[PDB]
Protein backbone atom coordinates (compact mmCIF):
# COMPACT_ATOMS: atom_id res chain seq x y z
CA UNK A 1 0.00 0.00 0.00
CA UNK A 2 3.02 2.20 0.75
CA UNK A 3 4.09 2.00 -3.11
CA UNK A 4 0.93 2.62 -4.19
CA UNK A 5 -0.07 5.29 -1.98
CA UNK A 6 3.13 7.21 -3.37
CA UNK A 7 2.24 6.25 -6.87
CA UNK A 8 -0.92 8.12 -6.57
CA UNK A 9 -0.02 11.56 -5.04
CA UNK A 10 3.22 11.99 -7.30
CA UNK A 11 0.20 11.31 -10.60
CA UNK A 12 -2.10 13.75 -8.66
CA UNK A 13 0.32 16.77 -7.41
CA UNK A 14 2.42 16.22 -10.84
CA UNK A 15 -0.60 16.74 -12.93
CA UNK A 16 -2.44 19.96 -10.79
CA UNK A 17 1.60 21.56 -11.43
CA UNK A 18 0.55 21.66 -14.99
CA UNK A 19 -3.44 21.90 -14.87
CA UNK A 20 -2.79 25.59 -12.42
CA UNK A 21 -0.79 27.10 -15.18
CA UNK A 22 -4.25 27.69 -18.18
CA UNK A 23 -6.29 30.83 -18.44
CA UNK A 24 -9.71 30.38 -16.86
CA UNK A 25 -10.77 31.58 -20.70
CA UNK A 26 -10.21 28.18 -22.35
CA UNK A 27 -12.60 24.65 -22.79
CA UNK A 28 -10.78 22.44 -20.26
CA UNK A 29 -9.71 24.99 -17.91
CA UNK A 30 -9.32 24.85 -13.38
CA UNK A 31 -12.83 24.47 -12.82
CA UNK A 32 -14.41 22.41 -15.26
CA UNK A 33 -11.89 19.30 -16.25
CA UNK A 34 -13.62 16.33 -14.18
CA UNK A 35 -17.18 17.17 -15.67
CA UNK A 36 -15.65 16.40 -19.39
CA UNK A 37 -13.93 13.44 -18.05
CA UNK A 38 -16.26 11.79 -16.20
CA UNK A 39 -18.59 9.27 -18.59
CA UNK A 40 -20.84 8.41 -14.98
CA UNK A 41 -23.84 9.75 -12.56
CA UNK A 42 -21.51 10.46 -9.36
CA UNK A 43 -23.33 12.27 -6.60
CA UNK A 44 -20.94 15.49 -6.28
CA UNK A 45 -17.48 15.51 -7.82
CA UNK A 46 -14.99 14.95 -5.15
CA UNK A 47 -13.02 12.24 -3.09
CA UNK A 48 -11.39 10.12 -5.53
CA UNK A 49 -13.40 10.89 -8.66
CA UNK A 50 -11.26 14.33 -9.08
CA UNK B 1 -55.39 35.35 -25.51
CA UNK B 2 -55.49 37.61 -23.30
CA UNK B 3 -57.12 38.19 -19.25
CA UNK B 4 -57.61 40.55 -17.14
CA UNK B 5 -57.82 41.45 -13.28
CA UNK B 6 -58.35 43.70 -10.97
CA UNK B 7 -58.19 46.63 -14.72
CA UNK B 8 -54.63 45.42 -15.25
CA UNK B 9 -53.39 42.94 -17.63
CA UNK B 10 -52.57 39.40 -16.11
CA UNK B 11 -49.67 37.70 -17.99
CA UNK B 12 -49.04 33.54 -17.56
CA UNK B 13 -45.61 32.92 -16.68
CA UNK B 14 -43.16 29.90 -16.03
CA UNK B 15 -42.21 27.07 -18.26
CA UNK B 16 -44.30 25.86 -21.57
CA UNK B 17 -47.23 23.04 -20.96
CA UNK B 18 -46.65 20.08 -23.13
CA UNK B 19 -49.23 16.90 -23.97
CA UNK B 20 -48.34 14.58 -21.95
CA UNK B 21 -48.77 11.03 -23.22
CA UNK B 22 -48.33 7.73 -21.56
CA UNK B 23 -45.57 6.84 -24.27
CA UNK B 24 -43.55 9.93 -23.38
CA UNK B 25 -42.52 7.98 -19.68
CA UNK B 26 -42.01 4.53 -20.25
CA UNK B 27 -40.32 5.10 -23.31
CA UNK B 28 -37.59 6.40 -20.51
CA UNK B 29 -38.62 3.06 -18.86
CA UNK B 30 -37.42 1.07 -21.64
CA UNK B 31 -34.62 3.42 -22.34
CA UNK B 32 -34.18 2.53 -18.30
CA UNK B 33 -31.00 4.58 -18.61
CA UNK B 34 -28.95 1.60 -19.49
CA UNK B 35 -25.76 3.16 -19.52
CA UNK B 36 -23.72 0.72 -17.67
CA UNK B 37 -23.34 2.31 -14.23
CA UNK B 38 -19.66 2.68 -14.55
CA UNK B 39 -17.05 5.20 -13.55
CA UNK B 40 -15.45 5.81 -16.81
CA UNK B 41 -12.70 8.86 -16.56
CA UNK B 42 -11.66 9.39 -20.36
CA UNK B 43 -7.73 11.17 -20.36
CA UNK B 44 -7.13 14.71 -22.00
CA UNK B 45 -3.13 14.88 -23.56
CA UNK B 46 -1.48 18.43 -23.07
CA UNK B 47 -0.41 20.33 -26.44
CA UNK B 48 2.74 22.94 -26.16
CA UNK B 49 2.23 25.62 -28.72
CA UNK B 50 4.40 28.99 -29.00
CA UNK B 51 4.42 30.90 -25.52
CA UNK B 52 4.84 27.77 -23.24
CA UNK B 53 3.69 29.96 -19.60
CA UNK B 54 0.02 28.71 -19.89
CA UNK B 55 -0.48 24.96 -20.68
CA UNK B 56 -3.73 23.45 -23.17
CA UNK B 57 -5.51 20.82 -23.22
CA UNK B 58 -7.20 18.48 -26.09
CA UNK B 59 -9.58 16.00 -26.19
CA UNK B 60 -7.79 13.44 -27.89
CA UNK C 1 -33.36 65.33 -25.70
CA UNK C 2 -37.17 64.45 -25.85
CA UNK C 3 -36.02 60.86 -25.52
CA UNK C 4 -34.50 61.02 -22.20
CA UNK C 5 -37.56 63.09 -20.14
CA UNK C 6 -39.18 60.17 -18.99
CA UNK C 7 -37.75 57.37 -16.52
CA UNK C 8 -37.26 54.03 -18.64
CA UNK C 9 -38.35 50.69 -16.61
CA UNK C 10 -35.49 48.22 -15.97
CA UNK C 11 -37.27 44.89 -15.88
CA UNK C 12 -35.22 42.95 -13.77
CA UNK C 13 -36.47 39.16 -12.75
CA UNK C 14 -37.41 37.64 -9.21
CA UNK C 15 -34.36 35.78 -7.77
CA UNK C 16 -35.05 31.98 -7.36
CA UNK C 17 -32.68 28.87 -6.54
CA UNK C 18 -33.23 25.32 -5.84
CA UNK C 19 -29.43 24.23 -6.10
CA UNK C 20 -28.31 24.47 -2.54
CA UNK C 21 -31.33 22.35 -1.15
CA UNK C 22 -31.07 19.26 -3.71
CA UNK C 23 -27.28 19.37 -5.45
CA UNK C 24 -28.43 16.04 -6.97
CA UNK C 25 -29.77 17.56 -9.76
CA UNK C 26 -27.01 19.46 -10.67
CA UNK C 27 -24.28 17.11 -11.67
CA UNK C 28 -21.03 16.28 -14.05
CA UNK C 29 -23.58 15.73 -17.21
CA UNK C 30 -25.21 19.39 -17.66
CA UNK C 31 -28.14 19.73 -19.98
CA UNK C 32 -27.55 22.27 -22.41
CA UNK C 33 -29.33 23.84 -25.48
CA UNK C 34 -26.88 25.47 -27.73
CA UNK C 35 -22.76 24.24 -27.73
CA UNK C 36 -21.70 27.58 -27.84
CA UNK C 37 -22.87 27.81 -23.90
CA UNK C 38 -19.94 29.24 -22.12
CA UNK C 39 -18.64 31.14 -25.01
CA UNK C 40 -19.88 35.03 -23.27
CA UNK C 41 -18.31 34.02 -19.83
CA UNK C 42 -15.14 32.90 -21.24
CA UNK C 43 -15.10 36.43 -23.18
CA UNK C 44 -15.64 38.75 -20.43
CA UNK C 45 -13.20 36.84 -17.97
CA UNK C 46 -10.36 37.43 -20.40
CA UNK C 47 -11.24 40.51 -21.88
CA UNK C 48 -13.54 42.80 -18.94
CA UNK C 49 -13.31 46.17 -20.54
CA UNK C 50 -14.17 45.07 -24.31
Amino acid sequence: LFYHSVAMIESCYVELGNVARVSDSDAINKYTFTELSVQGRPVMNRGIIV
Amino acid sequence: AAMFSRNKPLYMTGGSVRTIATGNYRDAAERLRAMDETLRLKPFKITEKLDFRVAAYAIP
Amino acid sequence: SAWFINAGMVNMPTLSCANGYYPALTNVNPYHRLDTWKDTLNHWVAYPDM
